[PDB]
């Protein structure tokens, strides 16, 4: 299907204990690929996929620069927007940014983003088209000024449509092994009594790549999301994703019930029905 | 790869 | 100030078989700020060999980390996740639950 690279930058201030915090991951699909950690030893990009792991010492010393450079402009940016809103020495604050590039299955691009937060929440971003921004508020247009005056946008397209999909469709070919597999769920259903007269039925689907799935419950053919429970996708730990969903039924009509499971490793959705 | 630098707020 | 409190899943990597090897999860995701303590308990003690995943965030912002222990459950260990966040009142302690 289609593939994204993403990269995930976070820094926080640690008011009277010095820098802030700053880490960055780089992600292609579900599959972390990167890391610079400032808590860590080596203060350089890190691999994190053994097909990451043989680029040579230039791309290393590369990444390693312009992620400092980031970093940087972080640390900048929390005095600068700690300025905008007037805000005290004394509180914690969080600058979060998120970039990357999508193509399809044809690996052409798809589409391009740039997202960056303060505090947790949308401060400005990249429209879809790739050629202006949304500010969140007036603190926020005045960065929207800047960087027009410094035309980012143009800049910032050219590498979402060129060096980002170059660089993605490069480590599909050297990751293909791994990156470029489908896992398909393994599932089953399970049963608690809540009282004498409901009962919890639980759908799980484990082990699956990559971790987009859709897991839904039907009473007699109809979508219930009434009395229902969807916990978030989460990672195994051995590159493969879990999730269940689970219904509240009367006693007695656990048939009437169906889990129904899409993945892209089931050409044929499953249903499934308590025994 | 990460893009070369990223512009100041 | 976006203030989120984390959600806390408590599990194995693998099926669970008392007396064979496994890894013990304890996920937490969609919280804010990133600052969070999280410790994996054996019988009310915390367990040192725990690895962490790289600090990351969702599309709405929020957090995400994984925590995990390498271990082999038994029908006597009681193993549990503690939590504390800003968001909480108190820590708050998960208990491994096989089927959740």
């Amino acid at each position: 299907g289609s593939h994204s690279m993403r990269y995930f930058f976070t820094s926080v201030s640690r008011p009277g204990r010095g820098e802030p915090r700053f880490i960055a991951v780089g992600y292609v699909d579900d599959t972390q690929f990167v890391r610079f950690d400032s808590d860590a030893a080596s203060q350089r990009m890190e691999p994190r996929a053994p097909w990451i792991e043989q680029e040579g010492p230039e791309y290393w010393d590369g990444e390693t620069r312009k992620v400092k450079a980031h970093s940087q402009t972080h640390r900048v940016d929390l005095g600068t927007l700690r300025g905008y809103y007037n805000q005290s020495e004394a509180g914690s604050h969080t600058v979060q940014r998120m970039y990357g590039c999508d193509v399809g299955s044809d690996w052409r691009f798809l589409r391009g983003y740039h997202q960056y937060a303060y505090d947790g929440k949308d401060y400005i971003a990249l429209k879809e088209d790739l050629r202006s921004w949304t500010a969140a508020d007036m603190a926020a247009q005045t960065t929207k000024h800047k960087w027009e005056a410094a035309h980012v946008a143009e800049q910032l397209r050219a590498y979402l449509e060129g060096t980002c999909v170059e660089w993605l469709r490069r480590y599909l070919e050297n990751g293909k092994e791994t990156l470029q597999r489908t896992d398909a769920p393994k599932t089953h259903m399970t049963h608690h009594a809540v009282s004498d007269h409901e009962a919890t039925l639980r759908c799980w689907a484990l082990s699956f790549y990559p971790a987009e799935i859709t897991l839904t419950w039907q009473r007699d053919g109809e979508d219930q999301t009434q009395d229902t429970e969807l916990v978030e996708t989460r990672p195994a730990g051995d590159g493969t994703f879990q999730k269940w969903a689970a219904v509240v039924v009367p006693s007695g009509q656990e048939q009437r019930y169906t889990c129904h499971v899409q993945h892209e490793g089931l050409p044929k959705p499953l249903t499934l029905r308590w025994e | 790869g990460v893009w070369i630098r990223t512009p100041p707020a | 100030m976006i203030q989120r409190t984390p959600k806390i899943q408590v599990y194995s990597r693998h099926p669970a078989e008392n007396g064979k090897s496994n890894f013990l999860n304890c996920y937490v995701s969609g919280f804010h700020p990133s600052d969070i303590e999280v410790d994996l308990l054996k019988n009310g003690e915390r367990i040192e060999k725990v690895e962490h995943s790289d600090l990351s965030f969702s599309k709405d912002w929020s957090f995400y980390l994984l925590y995990y222990t390498e271990f082999t459950p038994t029908e006597k260990d009681e193993y549990a996740c503690r939590v504390n966040h800003v968001t909480l009142s108190q820590p708050k302690i998960v208990k491994w639950d096989r089927d959740m």
